[PDB]
């Protein structure tokens, strides 16, 4: 039901077409930058290569072959725990600042 | 020894600015419109300086001076129509540029975006004052209405309006003032462009994907230089087609009758670029409300960064936001069309609906849709 | 389940008694088997003129070097044989000799202290030996950057005043000093009304008083030919002294403003304010998360190796400020942040940081007054300065009275739009010119 | 932001052939045309519909305005 | 016993806000006073010549 | 916004409010004087000697 429309949006958004994953496309604010610098090196190198390949594909206005597109289930939110921890720590610092 | 390009101070600045500036490899043709704006500004400055060598700003001689430029001056017609159509090309490229900024989330570069809004205001003022200079019927009466719009401001109001007019109504003082201001403003625009480029270089350039491209950067000199030259050639193709094949396509014919303060032209409309704001103004009946709406139409670009609720910078991977963005573009086209058309029964309601939809799309629909998208992507 | 207030109430109370000659005998009694008995004398460099400056340091140097009753080796042998530790410290305002010893050895310790204070040999050969040692120690003290920058701060802040003089004194005075000058210094400044006998630990006040009556009674407060030294208020001059030595690795800067006297009530809010500003060293573990904004920024940007805030108080004036060691290219930034913190406390201090500062001050007060040596030192210094040992309960009440309004008031009075005194050492070229430093002392917004 | 220290990247290998030894227009039509059609197919679903609405409104607005200008016979009837 | 100048500092010059307000009010009043005084001086120096000095003869 | 809706921020606000009011007074006087706004100056004594 909801998973149907979410899967629709996943296909509608093209980051699977470029071989990217959802966390690769997040906007790099300060929290995102801290989360990135907290990534383990394997995850970090995978991220940079994915983004480089995507930028290359967009440069030539081409898309990755259909079999190599990311799968909605296979997509893994590598950055989510680190980003959540960064956000939680920032929230605590703000809360201490409040009073 | 050292490389002169790196070492020498002025050459160092030029090198970092244009030669060896790290640029993303994937920026598309939409990014060429900034360099196209620069070329348009330079062409306008040269063209207007050469026009001013033959233009006298007195009301008795202004229209006769433009006729002298068109007829007697060697290749004067080429220059005059290059200027007139270059203004339209400037505004086309500005609209496309701001559209690119909205679509690809380039507004996150806060200072660059704000300096850009300031530049848009300056360019619009420059064009509005410049259109008065030929002193045709349309020039005089458009100036009358647009300056009379300022009377809606409470208190200062009439005082400010007459101060700008230099008198009770638009007259010789206003024409000369507009000539002087139209001369000086492009140079301020040129300086603000340098400020704009500085702020952008602080943060680099955004890519169509919207993801940081520090991993994939290419030197500007060996690539985007020839790309921008190709874009400039295409722009010259379009502009020269306008200048030569259809010289009076984007201009109202009623600017060729000398201005008569005692007779209103059959229709009073601003130039095509101002038409959407003219329609927005006409939509609201109250004068002060119309002026505030006209100001807000442009100032909403200031609020655009604050209204960004999506987790993805660009709309490339936001299909619903893409649909809303193209609805906004169609709405702007509709507003232009309404502004061209007279204020009668069919067009009044269309204009009101278009204005409401424009503000709604920018303020409420786009942020809510972005939030829905984030929820869809399991954020 | 004793509470902080109850604990303060249960603190042993100092009993002060005065011998007829004017010596004040003070004691705080604890169950500890070890006691620290010391004589605090109200003599220092601030009571010395130009020619005799540094005589106090000389007398301190040779005080343990022999007495008429027991020769030079004898005093040391007695002190070490009973296991006691004998130590002396000389400051610009105070001079003290204290003995750490077992409680059962209190009588012998009092005897030795009386002999040192009164019957000092000042033998000429020992005088020459101590002259050589003191010249060498001046050369050594040149190396200690912190001491040098603080001496520069005193010189520039209190120029033309006796407080400017260093405790050790100029080398020329050291080599020119004679036995007559040292004897005259002892006769003039070591007087019974200006001395305090203080003890802490396993000491009975009655026993200490009886021992004092036995030994210190002969010492008199009469001045020969009625030549009575008279205290002189010292002017605070806003000035800048820069010893630019780019060879030095790190730059030391000390900046201060005139502060309250010892007895002025505003010391407590100012100490709270300084605690709010805090102190930082590169070795601190807290780093960025430390509450002090200056410390946090310094840790984040590695601005300074160390920075600390000091509240030096003398009888009628004081130096209030901070001392920070930083790289050559970070001095301007650190000065900007320090002055920003000063102005923020002056203008827009908040309740929470005030509570933090008060708690830090309470902990510092209670922690410092631990052990016989610090307790005896506090007793002697409090009797000399405050005329009374302020009990910890009184300190707690005065701290509790402090609020954000009080901190803002006192900081505006002492820190805002006031000309500062700056001393710099090392690669201090980036240190802002005095006009910029003075401009930083006020905010155009406020 | 100089070229040397932009970011940190590890174990990425790129092979690039010279401009002179490669064709400027490799398969410009053979592969370009199918790629354009693919790009048009994806984009036209989103870009076009908003503009289609404008064409309807433009047509309806022009027709309605012309209708208003035309005389109402009932007004001059009787 | 604070002097006048110390009183002025502690009242208006200590904080930049009161300083600026003082500057503004002084500006207004000084403008008025200087204008009046200088106009009086100029009129007196040019007494008998200015039209304002002779308008009454030709007026009414 | 919710970050700044805190008691310490209220304390800072109270601390800077008199300063803000003084700056507002400076601005008002500046405006009235620069424009020589007669509406306000009319009441002002000995400035009413003009106009
Ligand atoms: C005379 C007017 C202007 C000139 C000469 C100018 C010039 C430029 C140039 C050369 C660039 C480099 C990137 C590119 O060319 O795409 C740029 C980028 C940019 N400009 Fe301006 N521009 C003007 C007006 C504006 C306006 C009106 C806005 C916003 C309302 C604006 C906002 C931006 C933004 C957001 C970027 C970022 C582009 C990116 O992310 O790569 N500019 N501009
Ligand atoms: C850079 C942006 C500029 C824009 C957008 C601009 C725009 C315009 C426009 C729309 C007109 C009216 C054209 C017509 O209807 O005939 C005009 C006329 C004129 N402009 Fe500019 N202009 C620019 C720069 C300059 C500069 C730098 C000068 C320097 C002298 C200048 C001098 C003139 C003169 C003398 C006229 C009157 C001659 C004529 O209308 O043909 N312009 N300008």
């Amino acid at each position: 039901w909801l998973e149907g429309i979410r899967k629709w949006y996943y296909n509608a958004a093209g980051f699977n077409k470029l071989g990217l994953m959802r966390d690769d496309t997040i906007y790099e604010d300060d929290d995102v930058k801290e989360a990135i610098r907290r990534l383990p090196e394997n995850l970090y190198n995978d991220r940079v290569f994915r983004i480089k390949r995507a930028l290359d594909l967009t440069m030539r206005q081409q898309i990755l072959p259909k079999e190599q597109w990311t799968k909605y289930e296979e997509d893994k939110f590598y950055l989510e725990p680190y980003l959540k921890e960064v956000i939680r720590e920032r929230k605590e610092r703000e809360e201490w600042a409040k009073k | 020894m050292t490389n002169i390009r790196k070492s020498h101070p002025l050459m160092k600045i030029i090198n970092n600015a244009f030669i060896d500036l790290p640029a993303p490899s994937n920026i598309s043709s939409w990014w060429n419109f900034g360099s196209l704006l620069g070329i348009c500004l330079i062409l306008q400055i040269l063209t207007g300086l050469f026009l001013a060598m033959h233009y006298t700003s007195d009301t008795t001689t202004a229209f006769s001076s433009v006729t002298h430029i068109c007829r007697d001056v060697n290749y004067g017609w080429v220059i005059r129509y290059l200027h007139a159509n270059g203004a339209s090309m400037f505004f086309i490229c500005l609209f496309i540029h701001v559209g690119r900024g909205l679509y690809y989330g380039s507004y996150m570069f806060l200072e660059t975006w704000n300096i850009g809004v300031v530049l848009l205001f300056t360019v619009m003022a420059t064009a509005f004052m410049g259109y008065v200079l030929p002193w045709g019927q349309m020039s005089f009466w458009g100036a009358t209405v647009i300056t009379n719009l300022l009377s809606a401001i409470p208190y200062i109001g009439t005082d400010l309006v007459e101060w700008i007019w230099g008198g009770f109504s638009v007259d010789k003082a206003t024409l000369t003032r507009f000539f002087a201001f139209h001369f000086i403003l492009p140079f301020i625009i040129t300086a603000l462009a340098a400020v704009h480029l500085l702020f952008l270089h602080e943060t680099g350039s955004n890519n169509p994907t919207g993801i940081s491209s520090d991993m994939d950067k290419i030197p500007f000199h060996p690539y985007y230089t020839i790309k921008d030259i190709l874009g400039a050639l295409f722009m010259m193709l379009i502009l020269l087609i306008l200048v030569l094949f259809s010289p009076d396509l984007l201009g109202d014919p009623d600017n060729y009758t000398p201005a008569n303060p005692l007779n209103t032209p059959p229709h009073i409309k601003p130039e095509w670029y101002f038409l959407f704001a003219y329609a927005i103004l006409r939509s609201i009946p109250n004068k002060l409300g119309g002026v505030l709406a006209l100001v807000a139409s442009i100032l909403i670009l200031i609020l655009m960064p604050m209204l960004h609720t999506s987790k993805q910078r660009s709309m490339m991977f936001r299909p619903l936001s893409q649909c809303l963005f193209w609805m906004l573009v169609a709405d702007l086209i509709t507003l232009t069309w309404i502004g061209g058309q007279p204020v009668e029964h069919p067009f009044i309601i269309i204009g009101q609906l278009a204005s409401i939809l424009y503000f709604l799309i920018i303020l409420v629909l786009m942020p809510i849709t972005s939030i829905i998208e984030n929820n869809l992507l399991k954020w | 389940t004793a509470t902080y207030a109850q604990a303060l109430q249960s603190v042993p109370e100092t009993q002060v008694s005065q011998l007829d000659n004017g010596l004040r005998v003070a004691s705080e009694q604890s169950s500890q088997p070890t006691c620290t008995v010391g004589v605090w004398i109200d003599a220092g460099s601030r009571y010395e003129n130009e020619k005799n400056n540094g005589a106090g340091y000389f007398v301190e140097h040779l005080a343990f070097k022999g007495t008429k009753n027991r020769p030079g080796s004898a005093l040391e042998k007695e002190v070490e044989s009973m296991g006691a530790h004998l130590n002396a410290y000389s400051t610009r305002e105070h001079t003290a000799y204290y003995i750490k010893a077992l409680s059962k050895d209190l009588p012998k310790a009092v005897e030795l202290l009386a002999d040192i204070v009164q019957n000092c040999s000042l033998e000429d050969s020992q005088i020459e030996k101590e002259r050589d040692v003191i010249l060498q120690e001046l050369q050594e003290n040149d190396s200690s950057m912190r001491d040098v920058v603080f001496d520069y701060l005193h010189a520039t802040a209190f120029q033309g005043t006796p407080l400017a003089q260093s405790v050790e004194g100029p080398s020329e005075n050291v080599r020119k000093l004679s036995r007559a000058d040292l004897t005259e210094y002892v006769s003039q400044h070591y007087k019974a009304p200006r001395m305090v006998l203080a003890a802490a630990g396993g000491v009975e006040h009655r026993q200490l008083l009886d021992l004092a009556q036995k030994h210190f009674s002969s010492l008199s407060g009469t001045y020969v030919e009625d030549a009575v030294p008279a205290f002189t208020p010292c002017r605070f001059t806003g000035s800048e002294i820069r010893h630019r030595d780019d060879a030095l690795p790190l730059a030391h800067v000390a900046i201060a403003v005139e502060g309250p006297g010892w007895a002025n009530p505003d010391n407590v809010p100012l100490q709270v304010a300084n605690a709010i500003i805090g102190h930082y060293d590169s070795t601190y573990g807290g780093g960025t998360h430390m509450s002090s904004t200056l410390a946090s920024v310094a840790a984040t940007r590695k601005l300074c190796q160390s920075f600390q805030t000091f509240n030096i108080c003398y009888a009628e004036t004081g130096l209030l400020g901070a001392h920070f060691v930083c790289d050559n290219m970070s001095i301007d930034d650190m000065m900007f942040f320090l002055q920003g913190q000063w102005m923020r406390l002056c203008t827009s201090a908040t309740e929470s940081e005030v509570v933090r500062g008060k708690n830090i001050l309470r902990n510092a007060l209670v922690s410092h007054l631990d052990g016989t040596t610090p307790v005896c030192e506090d007793i002697g210094r409090s009797l000399l300065t405050y005329g009374r040992r302020i009990p910890l309960a009184e300190w707690e009440s005065r701290i509790a009275e402090v609020d954000a309004s009080v901190v803002r008031e006192v900081c505006s009075k002492y820190f805002y739009d006031q000309c500062p005194a700056v001393a710099g050492l090392g690669p201090i070229e980036q240190l802002p010119d005095y006009n910029r430093i003075r401009s930083g002392m006020f905010w155009l917004r406020f | 932001r100089e070229f040397g220290h932009l970011t940190r990247m590890r174990h990425v290998i790129t092979y690039s052939l010279s401009p002179f030894e490669q064709r400027a227009f490799p398969h410009y039509f053979t592969k370009g045309i199918p790629n354009v059609l693919r790009r048009t197919r994806a984009c036209i679903l989103r870009v076009a519909p908003p503009f289609v609405v404008f064409y309807l409104v433009y047509t309806w607005g022009t027709q309605e305005f012309e209708k208003s200008k035309r005389k109402n016979p009932a007004a001059y009837e009787n | 016993a604070p002097t006048l100048t110390a009183r002025l500092y502690s009242l208006l010059f200590r904080r930049t806000s009161t300083f600026a307000l003082t500057i503004a009010v002084g500006a207004l009043f000084f403008e008025r006073a200087f204008d009046q005084g200088a106009d009086a001086i100029y009129e007196h120096i040019n007494q008998g010549k200015l039209w304002k000095h002779i308008k009454h003869k030709y007026e009414n | 916004l919710s970050r700044f809706l805190g008691p310490r921020y209220r304390e800072l606000a109270r601390n800077w409010i008199p300063t803000a009011s003084m700056w507002g007074a400076v601005g008002a006087v500046g405006l009235v004087w620069a424009t020589d706004w007669r509406l306000i100056l009319d009441w002002v004594p000995y400035i009413n000697g003009k106009f």
